RNA sequence: CGGAAGGGCACCACCAGGAGUGGAGCCUGCGGCGCGCUACACUGACGGAGCCAGCGAGACCUUGGCCGAGAGGUCUUGGGAAACUCCGUCGUGCUGGGGAUAGAGCAUUGUAAUUAUUGCUCUUCAACGAGGAAUUCCUAGUAAGCGCAAGUCAUCAGCUUGCGUUGAUUACGUCCCUGCCCUUUGUACACACCGC
């Protein structure tokens, strides 16, 4: 659903065809194209804003499309899925070109440098890998497994260390100098790393 | 400290052992070594007619010892390359079993190998020891 | 695209033309949004070179 | 003797002409199955 | 018992089992020292991980690689991938993950296909 | 058998996953 | 037949 | 994902069995239907909504005539993309197709520059028909004949009677693109005569009194001889139907 | 008949593509002014095709 | 028959030339066991097979 | 520069080649014709 | 193609004109094939 | 994978690009090992002849031999003429490599020399700007045509 | 050679016989 | 159908949708009680996150994406038997 | 001959130019002000460097 | 019925290149048209050496033993490819690239007509010197090279279809040309944009 915030009212209700639930969202910088990634279809549905009727279904993952975002300078989108994979689409101007990168395990969170050159993807091993887009290569990753304060459950039979209950980060975001990362998950900790030197600056409980 | 052809290269070992067999002399080469053809798929006899039989013998010893027991048919299968029938496409051709068996009988007469149950051709203990000796020789060949 | 394509010398001629209309006020009021849009976009594109140049008559034109 | 499968037909002027007249009757009627868009 | 880790490398249709155990520092492939890989121009293509990371690690570590399937080139790439993966696995399991991360960073900086396979899945326009 | 192999489900868990010539016969 | 922009510089 | 495929193929087979039973019950009920006084499943799911996309690909190492014929078939269909196959195995080929999102596939086999077989496979583990195509004549074979009109075409289907005819008709119909214009120019004719369905393009203009047609496109006679339920990689999917050659009544029975 | 070489070779066009590197290209024109062949050849350069 | 695969067979010793076979092509051939058939194409190198 | 003579328009060679080419010709022709008639 | 057909019909014994348009714009027709099938029918009926 | 996006060629290492371009002809396709052998012998020969550095020689030759202007074929509605335009750096590099490779193959096609040594001669003369190499000659011809009908 | 030629003539005779049949 | 809704929605259908039963038909554990013991010991995961309480009805898609947690003795032994263990993933 | 260097600043689209040839605006590397509209032949992208034999001429369309 | 303007798409178009057919030999489908395979060598040929795959599972294969240059035959057992790479010979000559054809000899197959077919060996060394006019096809494990296996109701046995191996150069832009297609009631819903 597309809302204003000056009149405070829906523009529009984009939807698919089979009433399919949408896990993640991303929007073009020009505010002209809307992309939504489901979990029952793993096709990135793409609607137009002014027209309303969905352009198309970017397909090519297998397994649910975990997250999306747009590089707001080259205006591309990275879409990451439990296919252990990232997929960088350019969807403007005659080409419709794709670029698939592989990670070691199920990506499940993604964010993008504000300048628009790198992606940061958190996978299920708890390593925040960081990729350069145009080169489609790995600039560097940050381990996170040990600096996470999970929590025990009173109905559990095991410990709060040797369980992978929340040993990973389901939410990443950059800073606006592009130098720092905030991370948070199903765990009890919010960890603040920094990119260019691959370490953590802080951890809040 | 105990080496083998598993630790030595192939071509250098084959050349060194062929030279050793040349110098040793007692190999009992056949009389028609200089006319025989080495393959029906080949089209001219080996160039180095003086010791190609010795090179074949050394390569046979290396093959048997890298393996454990091999028949003359297995040797022929291993050695026989593909031909060129011309306008029609090519097809696989076996080697010269006759030469393979004079090699095999010569190695038995020398004593490098011994016979092998289940039918077959195995390496003898003394031949194995001499093979290790020559392998160490060509390893420390670098002085 | 046309305003991007046209080269800097023609941009300079363009500014002379705009000054001419400002002298001929009535056209300006007839087509005020159009001329404003074109002038502003052309400057926003060729800013670096325009300010880099020095020309007192150009200062007067712009004023 | 006896064959064992239908012989592949040979296209001749007669049969192609019958075919073309049949097409013409169809489209003159404008009756011809397509894949119509689903409504609603 | 003895520390041992086992990894797999895979090029086009080449598989490479890499066994790593704590040992005197020998690298054997198919029962032969690594210095005798076949194509002999890609000897350095397979020497890559050793000269990328250094050798004292290999001086403490013992390595055994068995290859089967694929061509010459595919087998070579499988071998190098198997060695790289196995080395990092061992450093992860028996020594500091600090050095684990330094190794992984150096490998991925040089050439990432040392670690993650390049599954060339097709593209229809 | 081919259908079963195509649907192996590569994660199944059974529990048992945790396990002269006359002279040589006589000795063995 | 010229192009828009092209006609512009001409005029 | 492989588990997705397993579950989805099993449910697809279940659905097809239920549809067959319901078809037999409908045939029974037809007697009552005349006393008092519909599309198939995949195509019902995606009938008029999504326009099909096809990949038309050669067998393997195609001779230039086979490549010519593949390009001709592409020009015939709308929403077609041609594919040259070199060193694609069938599993990864169809996997790329499903993953990429493709209604369907058409793989052509020829005998020394003379096409003879044509396989049409529907990818959401739908059916694959194997036709034998005989009397081919290509535009490259003919002459510089101008260019294919490439507009969305009208369709003609003639003398498809039994349920088998209906099955083949729905397959071909949903290969083609949906919802043409009223004055849509070119029309694809699928005649049937003794099991040899023959196809031709025709452009036309409604003349001052009637119509006149210029015949264009390829010209060939193509006859089904297999229709497997699964997809073409499988080769062990149950056969919905099967042409029998060596039956007593071979040279007379139609639609079998 | 000597079976040594092809003598009359129909070659793929054109003349420039099957022509030497450094050349002077003239056409016989009746209305063109009269020139002297020997002086023309001598006044041409040293490594050229005419 | 002298060379058989699954469902295909090379039959010798039944005609005397390729022209003969080509005249007879497309025939309901059946064997003693009672399995039907047809003769598909006249084989080339041997004269009648 | 030595001149050369071009030919334009072995005996048993040409005769066997002619006979074989002929035989190929009527053989292929007769196979074609018989097959058409049988069909 | 279609352009040529439309121009021809706009330019244009009406039945004969239609017939000649027929026979010239059907560009896939074995005239020797037709005569062959004729002579084969004749041979069959004579047989 | 250097053929997916648009300038991964620009990110390729120059030597591998050279060897790939070398392994290009009907009987040459798909023998990269042999191409590597050829490039190795060529580098050795370059050092033997001129002592400086094979790779520096290669780079110098490429930079010197890439063309700089070129003429497209303007139809003009039938009055076919040539118009002079500039050329992008990636095209310059592609054409420099192509000229060198074709030059070596051409000069060793039917000749007692072999491809390795002929490539060494080509590269050395190209670094010299000798104007006796196929590559430099062709570059000069292209640029001269551009100069003429600019 | 001669056998080839005479069997060739015999087969041409066979051809014309088939056509006088047909 | 709707009469389907009025008739075949059963405690049997819900209980066969129950997770350990899903494990059994999908063949995680050979028995229901072994499945429940594994859920207690914390070895299964559905999508990202793992599951501790057996009375967990698994949605269609999720039950399709069930499998083990990583680095568990159970998966280690499975792969050991297959001789496909791969310590890089610390399987 | 004295050649000059330039840096591409913008590729100019939608101008109707002959296939293979592309419009482009460059600003000289030496002095960052002055800019010329040139044509290029190969694949060109923004912010790369390009060699000019001429500075004076400015490209026109190529039909 | 026609015209204008705007926008999109395409290896039937532009642009960059690659690879063919067409020349010769061979095979063979349509009746002159067309498709395959082998050549024209030095990125080779030749000789020694090195070895790296995958699909395939309804008197037969065979491991091993014995002789024979080879082909092959004889005695016993049960129901691992080429291209490739390492050294060595050859050098630019239709020469060692090319093996047509011819002659002779040696064995196998049926059978009896001194019948035919197959394989090996010697000697004989033709055309072919990179293929005009034209013309088609092509964008990533793609062009192209190399071998292997099966004949699973159609089609195929000098051939179809699979599988493995080696693996590029050049576009990845543009509507300028050649076409083809769409639009000229925003219809829908803010903001902006546009306004017969």
């Amino acid at each position: 659903r597309a809302w204003d915030l000056i009149r405070y009212r829906n523009f529009r209700t984009f939807t698919g065809t089979e009433r399919i639930q949408f896990n993640c969202l991303a929007v073009d910088p020009s505010g002209e194209v809307v992309c939504a990634g489901s979990l029952d279809n793993f096709d990135i549905h793409v609607w137009s804003v002014q027209t309303g009727q969905l352009l198309d279904a970017l397909s090519g993952h297998e397994g649910p499309v975990s997250c999306l975002s747009f590089s707001q300078e080259n205006s591309v989108l990275a879409s990451a899925s439990w296919d252990k994979t990232i997929r960088i689409w350019s969807i403007f101007g005659r080409s419709q070109q794709v670029e698939p990168i592989e990670v070691y395990s199920d990506v499940l969170a993604l964010s993008m440098r504000p300048d628009g050159k790198e992606v940061a993807v958190s996978t299920l091993k708890g390593q925040i890998s960081i990729f350069n887009i145009e080169d489609a290569k790995q600039v560097g990753n940050i381990d996170c497994r040990k600096d996470i304060i999970s929590g025990r459950f009173n109905q559990d039979r095991f410990t709060a260390k040797n369980s992978e209950r929340s040993k990973f980060f389901t939410t990443i975001h950059y800073s606006f100098d592009g130098m720092a990362i905030v991370a948070g998950g199903n765990n009890n900790s919010i960890c603040l790393y920094d990119v260019p030197n691959e370490v953590l600056l802080k951890r809040f409980i | 400290p105990g080496v083998s052809v598993r630790d030595v290269a192939a071509q250098d070992f084959i050349n060194a052992y062929a030279s050793f067999l040349q110098r040793q002399g007692k190999l009992e080469v056949p009389g028609y070594v200089d006319i025989v053809k080495t393959s029906s798929g080949n089209e001219m006899p080996p160039q180095d007619a003086e010791g190609w039989f010795y090179k074949r013998a050394a390569s046979v010893a290396r093959h048997i010892y890298m393996r454990k027991q091999v028949g003359v048919g297995k040797l022929n299968k291993l050695y026989g390359g593909a031909k060129s029938r011309g306008v029609r496409p090519y097809k696989h051709i076996d080697a010269s079993g006759s030469i393979n068996r004079k090699v095999l009988q010569a190695l038995e007469k020398i004593g490098i190998v011994e016979i092998s149950p289940k039918g077959g051709r195995r390496i003898s203990e003394n031949g194995q020891r001499d093979l290790d000796r020559i392998a160490a020789q060509t390893l420390e060949e670098d002085e | 695209d046309a305003l991007m394509v046209m080269p800097f010398s023609y941009v300079l001629k363009f500014l002379k033309f705009i000054d001419t209309v400002m002298q001929n006020k009535t056209l300006l009021h007839s087509h005020l949004p159009l001329i404003c849009k074109n002038l502003f976009f052309i400057i926003k594109f060729n800013h670096k070179e325009l300010v880099s140049q020095k020309n007192e008559e150009l200062k007067l034109q712009i004023n | 003797f006896d064959r064992t499968a239908k012989p592949v037909p040979v296209i001749t002027s007669e049969v192609t002409e019958s075919l073309e007249d049949m097409i013409r009757r169809r489209i003159q009627d404008s009756n011809f199955d397509d894949l119509q868009r689903r409504t609603l | 018992a003895v520390p041992s880790v086992q990894t797999f490398g895979k090029k086009k249709s080449a598989t490479a089992v890499a066994h790593v155990k704590a040992g005197k520092g020998l690298i054997k492939v198919n029962g032969s020292p690594i210095t005798l890989v076949e194509p002999e121009i890609l000897r350095f293509k397979v020497y890559e991980p050793l000269l990328l990371v250094g050798l004292d690690k290999f001086s403490n570590i013992d390595i055994r690689v068995r290859v089967t399937g694929g061509g010459h080139v595919s087998q070579v790439y499988a071998i190098r991938q198997a060695i790289a993966k196995g080395l990092v696995a061992y450093h992860q399991k028996y020594v500091d993950e600090q050095s684990k991360n330094e190794l992984k960073k150096a490998f991925t900086s040089y050439d990432r296909t040392l670690l993650i396979a390049d599954s060339r899945r097709p593209e229809p326009k | 058998l081919r259908e079963k192999a195509k649907e192996r489900n590569p994660d199944e868990y059974y529990h048992a996953m945790h396990s002269s010539m006359d002279q040589v016969k006589l000795l063995k | 037949s010229l192009k828009a922009g092209e006609r512009l510089m001409e005029a | 994902m492989l588990r997705r495929q397993a579950r989805e193929r099993r449910e697809y087979l279940y659905r097809k069995a239920q549809e067959l039973q319901d078809s037999q019950l409908q045939q029974k009920r037809q007697i009552i239907k005349q006393a008092l006084a519909q599309v198939d499943d995949e195509y019902a799911a995606t009938s008029g909504i999504m326009d099909p996309r096809i990949i038309v690909t050669t067998s393997r190492d195609p001779s230039t005539r086979l490549s010519q014929f593949a390009k001709e078939i592409k020009l015939l269909f709308p929403n077609a993309v041609r594919l040259n196959r070199g060193n694609y195995v069938m599993p990864n080929l169809v996997d790329a197709c499903k993953k990429s999102g493709t209604t369907d596939l058409v793989v052509l086999h020829e005998h020394r520059g003379v096409p003879t077989s044509l396989t049409i496979s529907h990818f959401p583990h739908g059916p694959t028909a194997q036709f034998s195509l005989h009397n081919v004549v290509m535009r490259h074979d003919i002459i510089n004949a101008g260019n294919q009109s490439e507009v969305n075409p009208h369709l003609i289907f003639d003398n498809f009677t039994t349920a088998l005819g209906k099955r083949v008709v729905c397959i071909l119909k949903h290969l083609f693109n949906a919802g043409p214009k009223k004055d849509s120019e070119r029309v694809i004719t699928f005649a049937n005569r003794g099991d040899f369905i023959s196809v031709r393009q025709h452009v036309y203009v409604r003349t001052r009194e009637g119509v006149e047609i210029a015949e264009v496109g390829p010209r060939f006679e193509m006859r089904l001889f297999e229709l497997r339920l699964g997809t073409l990689e499988n080769k062990d999917a149950d056969v919905e139907w099967q042409l029998r050659r060596f039956i007593r009544t071979a040279n007379k029975k139609d639609y079998l | 008949v000597n079976s040594e070489e092809k003598l009359l070779k129909v070659i793929k066009n054109p003349i420039t593509d099957h022509l030497p590197t450094k050349c002077r290209k003239v056409t016989l024109s009746f209305d063109a002014p009269v020139i002297r062949v020997q002086d023309y050849i001598e006044k041409l350069d040293d490594d050229e095709s005419i | 028959p002298y060379k058989i695969f699954k469902n295909t067979a090379f039959i010798k010793d039944m005609f005397s030339s390729a022209m003969e076979v080509a005249r007879f092509e497309g025939a309901q051939i059946k064997t003693v066991s009672g399995i039907r058939g047809e003769i598909k194409r006249a084989l080339s190198k041997p004269e009648g097979h | 520069i030595p001149t050369h003579a071009p030919k334009y328009e072995d005996r048993t060679r040409s005769e066997i080649n002619k006979m074989k080419a002929q035989l190929k010709k009527e053989r292929k022709f007769t196979m074609k014709e018989i097959r058409k008639d049988a069909k | 193609q279609l352009k040529n057909l439309k121009a021809a019909l706009k330019a244009r014994e009406k039945k004969k004109a239609i017939a000649e348009i027929r026979e010239e714009f059907n560009p896939f027709e074995g005239i020797s094939k037709q005569i062959g099938e004729e002579q084969r029918k004749r041979a069959f009926e004579a047989r | 994978r250097y053929a997916n996006k648009r300038f991964r060629k620009a990110q390729c290492p120059i030597i591998e690009r050279l060897t790939n371009s070398l392994m290009m002809n009907g009987r040459n396709n798909g023998k990269k090992l042999k191409a590597v052998r050829i490039i190795k012998h060529t580098l050795d020969i370059i050092n033997v002849l001129t002592d400086q550095n094979p790779i520096q020689v290669v780079v110098d030759a490429i930079t010197n031999t890439g063309p700089r202007e070129d003429t497209t074929r303007v139809g003009g509605g039938g009055a076919a003429r040539r118009q002079a335009v500039d050329v992008s750096p990636l095209r310059r590099v592609n054409q420099a490599i192509a000229l060198l490779t074709i030059g070596a193959r051409e000069a060793a096609f039917r000749n007692i020399k072999t491809i390795a040594e002929t490539l060494a001669e080509e590269l050395i003369n190209a670094a010299k700007g000798s104007s006796t190499s196929y590559a430099i000659k062709k570059k000069d011809e292209l640029e001269r045509v551009a100069k003429s009908n600019r | 050679h001669t056998l080839a030629n005479n069997v060739e003539s015999k087969l041409r005779d066979d051809l014309e016989r088939l056509k006088k049949i047909r | 159908k709707i009469s389907d809704l009025e008739n075949k929605v059963t405690v049997s259908a819900i209980c066969r949708r129950r997770l350990p039963v899903i494990m059994h038909r999908l063949k995680m554990a050979e028995t229901i009680q072994d499945a429940v013991k594994f859920i207690e010991q914390g070895h299964v995961r559905v999508g990202p996150n793992l599951i501790n309480d057996p009375a967990y009805l698994v949605t269609r898609n999720m039950e399709d994406y069930v499998t083990w947690v990583d680095n568990s003795k159970i998966k280690k032994t499975l792969l050991r038997y297959r001789n496909q263990i791969d310590d890089f993933d610390f399987s | 001959t004295p050649v000059t260097l330039a840096k591409v600043i913008k590729v100019l689209g939608r101008t109707g130019s002959r296939g293979g040839v592309t419009q482009v605006r460059v600003e000289f590397l030496e002095d960052t002000s002055r800019t010329i509209v040139r044509n290029v032949k190969g694949p060109v992208r923004e912010n790369d460097i390009l060699v000019l034999m001429e500075s004076e001429r400015e490209a026109r369309r190529l039909r």
